[PDB]
């Protein structure tokens, strides 16, 4: 079955119609502030006219950050682009960290496109060339028999598939695409024993026209047009050799694919769908990040940026003595909302303590619940929900079924959180 | 009807389609003629090296 | 409505510079309010850069964060045009991994001068269905000889009349204005014009950046090239080094350099890569060079007329009780945080099937969302909780 | 015998009974009671694969066992559940970024187990006649049970060609792609020709029917999938490691798939454990990173060994308890490892020495049992083999006290050491 | 070395020493920030500034048809 993970319990934000957020729904407890806050940026999201807008989720270790953060993805739904991303990998060794920031933008961005794919499949009756402009192939299909004039190029992936005849092929126009999905089935009882698979003839037309929604982010445009892959001249087939790597895309190849989107917005054949960046860890962004984010948060094409920090008064990476509240720069301050995370009461640590064990299928007495969110009160929230997995391990070694208080005091002698660590160092 | 359908395979009511790459059109990059004509440099000038 | 590519960024609402024709500024036009003297200041830098004449000039837009500087510089790309070439870039940008800080501003340098070369073609071609080869048109009926293979290909349109180039009803004149950048990353490769697009160009030659030059201003000479010269825009123009600064010290003295904008909102600071403290983070000699424009924090009636416009942009109406408790938001902690503020409340109202934002749609998204002053308050009450004070 | 005597070849285990709790001497495993059954616990954890993204920390002095630790749960898990151990400064490449290393060390954790149903003909070959100028051909197989004669088609007979098959050899042909597989010479046919040839060993006919589908187990590692599909020929980058930032969308790309291939009956996702030894040598950036990656749902479980105490994290000022900073620390659960005893000690040697094979005596027990105590238990268990080379040279065959107070003569300790330097500090370079 | 405050000529003096030479002598203008390169070494930077300020002029008698 599925693994469950640290924020597995989170399925949205929890909030009714008014968007009050309820105390308890959708897998979050409290923080009913930053929850209807987030219920806000969900529908600043959703409105979908807005560009370049960050906000900035404040709060100590362990306030549910990055869960409010997936919450707001949960909300938006697998359809709207959500990039997740750390402030530790801008540091890439093939690209400069400024074009990481503008990548992971590019791919908050999304783009539906309705294209029309020509598609030709049958068995191959025949297939002759003419001198190379031509190649003349015979498809037959249960509807029938149709030939047809194709490129060299297309001539010339099929020479790469090595279909001679009674083979079924499935080629692509748009793409140039040639498939040998076998031989036909009519061929299967020529002999006992031959070294290929059959395959049952196309039952469709030889041409088919088909209308699909194809789902890409500008970043996937870029890519391709910055790494070409299709088309099949010398000159390209050379280039596919080199070592694939990351180049830093130059505005002007962004501009023209923006102008190629916009154009296909026009003509109704893409809508665009701007999703979120979430940059957990931004503190790790140095200086130089930063002061890039000032302008890509201007740009009129931005998506919605959404930052996590917890730290208090830390320098800022690579100023080396300036301290800014959350390790991120005043003037970066001045951009973002921020929505601040408060820390938990006892109870509603015992409350998500309880909802981590109903993910992890755990059963866990009251009487060990209330140990365990008194231990949680003593170390942090994390250790509790982690000593519900070994608990549960135990409780089976034993042969019980559920999580009693002896199981849970084991745990805690057998593990240390940081501070008791701390205390033996 | 259409229970039966489903029952006898799902590819009766929803078939599996092949997964493709959207193919886009080639940048055209418009420049001058001109420009491919730097770095010529004249004939009558250049020497043999 | 159809989301496009170009939605509401920060500086949507800047159609240009509020200037008259004598460059006096309007008080509010052209989505820019406020700011005289600094308009003032680039109506007449604008004016420097359209005449053309003067190379490699640069200016400084100086100023707290929050006053437009960069709203300054939008306005002028607006009101130049997309036939002049306008470069921005922020001050991070030149620290590649393909390329030396040093290249990086010489490339952004010549992304900025443009050669406008027109072209004569020949286009005569029209409708025609017949294979040899006789054309019929409306008005023309002709015959044209031929002794090579190319009409295969074009069977299954027009045609060049002096080359013969086949491709998919006269003469008709293009204009190309490209960069001295494309050019030569055009002629450093066999194929380098595809480096302009994955920024694979890595450290173009001196020796082809001379000839270029030295072919540029033949063509100027001739007649057959004129040159734009642009302006390059370095937003953060603090994030540079040392070296980068000495370097646009003396980028700035060629012929074919552009005008340089640059914008900071820091007073005297580090240099980096130094541990000198100079004026606005630029070594003095480069201040030398500059002309600095000063932008005054704005007044209680500039920013509301600001949040007007900004309102008017979004398409969000607001009460007048709205407006003067925004203005005093804003004034108490920033202009951003209150433009900010416009949307959050747009959407608590629209949440409420409202259509006009209240103050209490405003004080609703001011519990929500904190500015740095409050987020830092509360931040410094439970100090130890946060990480690494 | 590449394989030789290593600093933790003596251990086999975790040396646990069934209530997890630890023997006092196991699977080459003295002591350490509370850590080995907390060790227990997390292979228990990690066999059942549940919950995803799980740290601990085994923390300890030097030299208390936690890469022992470490090696005893590598060796309870087995070889089929992956098991990738790294040091923390092996994430410092020239080739990709730290998070990047990261991420390949995560997915080298995560195993794919593919299960396919292949039809396949197995036979003993009696005859194959081939005609050739389209070629015909004619081949028998047969089984202890069954013979049947195949009419070939051209793949096939070309596919027999290149595998040269005559009689008596043992072969197995894919239905589907035509592959042959000789497992060898038959019990039948067997010796072969009157010809040159070179000597023979013969293996059985295959019983059963020829044409037995059966259903077969690939494995395979996240990061083999992420590296075979990122770069058109990136497979030989597993080997020389050349995988220079596979993009995040190829790897998002093969989470989808693999989770799609779970749903369908193809797949089955075996977590695995990623053991970073010397996590200390990780900088604030790497640990950030870390945070994150233990969120996702493909995370093995990490275990991680460090030594240090109010340390400086590497890339900061800030001192923090293990060289991790504190919001990592509160991600993972602590094991520690307490100093040995006397007897523990004692009875480490003895299963070092049993693992070496040497003989020696009660009173070099006692008295090497001493110096490990006063200067390290590493340090008298490399007197063991420096004490038997000696009283092999001796020509002895127990290792007796005078053996042991000869190779303290001969090799130093850092205390020692370090004074003897002392003395003479002036001598030595850059004091 | 040509040195002075800012602003003292030193860059017009030099200047104008390349307008007393004429194009026909090979004038290499350069910058200290110049020599860090991603590609090369700073000494090969330097290097190559020396090779091109060292000027050869080919003479020939060129033929065509
Ligand atoms: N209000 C909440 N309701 C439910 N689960 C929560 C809540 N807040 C935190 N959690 C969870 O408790 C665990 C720890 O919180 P995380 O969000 O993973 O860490 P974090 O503290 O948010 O990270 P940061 O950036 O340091 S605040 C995760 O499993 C979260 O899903
Ligand atoms: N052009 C300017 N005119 C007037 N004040 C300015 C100007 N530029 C900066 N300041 C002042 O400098 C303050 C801080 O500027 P920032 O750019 O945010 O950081 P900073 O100026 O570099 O200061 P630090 O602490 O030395 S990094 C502003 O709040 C202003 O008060
Ligand atoms: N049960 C055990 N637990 C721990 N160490 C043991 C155990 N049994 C034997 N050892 C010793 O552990 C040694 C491994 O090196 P040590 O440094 O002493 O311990 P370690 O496993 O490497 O952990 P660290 O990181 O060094 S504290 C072996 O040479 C054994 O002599
Ligand atoms: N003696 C001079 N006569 C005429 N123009 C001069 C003279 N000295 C400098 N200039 C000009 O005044 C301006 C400033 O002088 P520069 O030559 O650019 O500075 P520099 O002294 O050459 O180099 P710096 O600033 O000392 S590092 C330039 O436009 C020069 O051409």
């Amino acid at each position: 079955t599925q693994r469950i993970a640290s924020h597995s319990h989170v399925k949205g934000l929890g909030l009714d119609e008014s968007g009050l957020a309820k105390q308890a729904a959708s897998g979050l407890v409290g923080q009913e502030n930053a929850r209807e806050a987030c219920g806000v940026i969900v529908e600043l999201i959703k409105s979908k006219k807005m560009a370049g807008r960050a906000v900035l989720l404040a709060g100590p270790p362990g306030t549910g950050k990055t869960a409010l953060a997936l919450a707001i993805a949960q909300e938006l739904g697998s359809k709207v682009p959500f990039c997740p991303m750390v402030g530790s990998e801008v540091y890439s060794t093939e690209i400069k960290k400024t074009e990481v920031l503008m990548e992971n933008f590019r791919r908050a961005i999304g783009l539906r496109i309705k294209e029309t794919k020509e598609v030709y499949e049958g068995e191959v009756t025949e297939l002759t060339p003419c001198e190379i402009s031509h190649v003349i192939i015979g498809l037959k299909t249960a509807k029938g028999t149709k030939q047809l004039k194709l490129d060299p190029s297309i001539f010339e992936s099929l020479q790469k598939e090595r279909v001679e005849a009674g083979d079924v092929i499935y080629i692509e126009a748009n793409s140039g695409a040639v498939k040998r999905q076998g031989r036909c089935d009519t061929y299967a009882t020529e002999f006992d024993l031959e070294a290929e698979e059959y395959v049952p003839l196309p039952k469709g037309d030889v041409h088919k026209k088909k209308e699909i929604i194809q789902d890409v982010t500008l970043h996937d445009l870029d890519v391709a047009n910055a790494r070409p892959q299709g088309g099949q001249d010398i000159l390209s087939m050379m280039g596919q050799l080199m070592k694939p790597k990351k180049t830093e895309i130059t505005d002007k190849l962004r501009g023209e694919i923006n102008k190629v989107v916009n154009k296909y917005i026009d003509q109704g054949i893409a809508e665009l769908v701007p999703g979120v960046l979430f940059v957990d860890e931004v503190h790790m962004l140095d200086i130089e990040c930063f002061t890039y984010l000032h302008r890509a948060l201007e740009s009129s094409i931005a998506p919605i940026v959404i930052f996590a920090s917890n730290r208090g008064n830390c320098v800022i990476r690579g100023t080396e003595d300036i301290t800014s509240p959350h390790g991120i720069p005043l003037d970066l301050l001045d951009r973002v909302m921020i929505i601040r995370t408060m820390l938990y009461t006892p109870q509603e640590m015992k409350q998500i303590i309880k909802i981590r064990a109903q993910t992890e299928g755990i059963n866990i007495s009251e009487e060990a619940l209330n140990h365990l969110g008194e231990i949680g009160t003593k170390t942090t929230l994390r250790y509790s929900v982690q000593l519900l997995t070994p608990a549960n391990l135990l409780a089976k070694i034993n042969g019980k079924d559920s999580i009693e208080k002896e199981h849970v005091e084991e745990i805690s002698e057998l593990f240390y959180d940081a501070k008791s660590s701390a205390k033996i160092l | 009807v259409r229970l039966q359908r489903i029952c006898n395979h799902p590819g009766l009511v929803e078939p599996r389609h092949p997964g493709s790459s959207y193919v886009a059109g080639p940048l055209e990059y418009p420049s001058a003629s001109l420009i491919l004509k730097a770095l010529e440099r004249d004939f009558w000038k250049e020497a043999d090296l | 409505d159809v989301t496009r590519i170009e939605r509401i960024g920060a500086h949507s609402h800047i159609r240009g510079l509020g200037l008259d024709d004598a460059l006096e500024p309007r008080q509010a036009s052209q989505g820019m309010v406020g700011q005289l003297a600094a308009r003032r200041a680039a109506g007449v830098v604008l004016e420097m850069i359209r005449e053309g004449k003067i190379a490699g000039r640069a200016v400084l837009i100086a100023g707290q964060p929050g006053t437009g500087k960069t709203a300054i510089a939008m306005g002028m790309a607006q009101a130049l045009g997309p036939d002049t070439p306008f470069t921005a870039i922020a001050g991070s940008e030149i620290f590649s991994l393909e390329m030396s800080k040093t290249e990086a501003l010489t490339q952004a340098f010549r992304r900025s001068i443009g050669v406008r070369i027109k072209e004569e073609t020949e286009i005569i071609e029209g409708e025609v269905v017949e294979i040899q080869l006789t054309l019929k048109t409306t008005e023309m009926e002709t015959i044209y000889d031929l002794g090579t293979k190319m009409i295969e290909s074009l069977t299954k349109i027009t045609i060049d009349k002096a080359t013969g180039k086949i491709s998919k009803q006269k003469r008709k004149e293009v204009v190309h204005t490209v960069s001295l950048h494309e050019i030569d990353v055009i002629n450093s490769r066999t194929q380098g014009f595809l480096a302009l697009f994955s920024g694979d160009t890595g450290e173009i030659k001196s020796e082809v950046r001379e000839q270029i030059n030295a072919k540029v201003a033949e063509w100027r000479e001739e007649g057959k090239a004129e040159i734009i010269p642009g302006v390059l825009f370095i937003d953060e123009v603090h994030m540079l080094d040392i070296e980068s600064f000495s370097f646009l010290n003396r980028a700035l003295e060629s012929d074919m350099a552009p005008v340089l904008i640059m914008a900071t909102n820091r007073g005297i600071t580090r240099i980096r890569g130094t541990s000198y403290q100079s004026p606005h983070g630029i070594p003095i000699d480069l201040l030398d060079r500059l002309l600095i424009v000063s932008t005054t924090p704005y007044s209680e009636k500039d920013t509301k007329q600001i949040l007007r416009i900004r309102c008017e942009e979004e398409d969000v109406e607001m009460s007048e009780d709205a407006y003067t408790v925004l203005t005093r938001i804003g004034l108490e902690t920033s202009l951003r945080y209150a433009i900010q503020l416009i949307t959050a409340a747009s959407l608590v109202c629209r949440k409420r099937k409202g259509t006009e934002v209240q103050v209490d749609d405003i004080k609703r998204v001011y519990s929500l969302f904190l500015d740095e002053s409050r987020s830092t308050q509360y931040m410094k009450e439970y100090q130890d909780a946060f990480l690494f004070n």
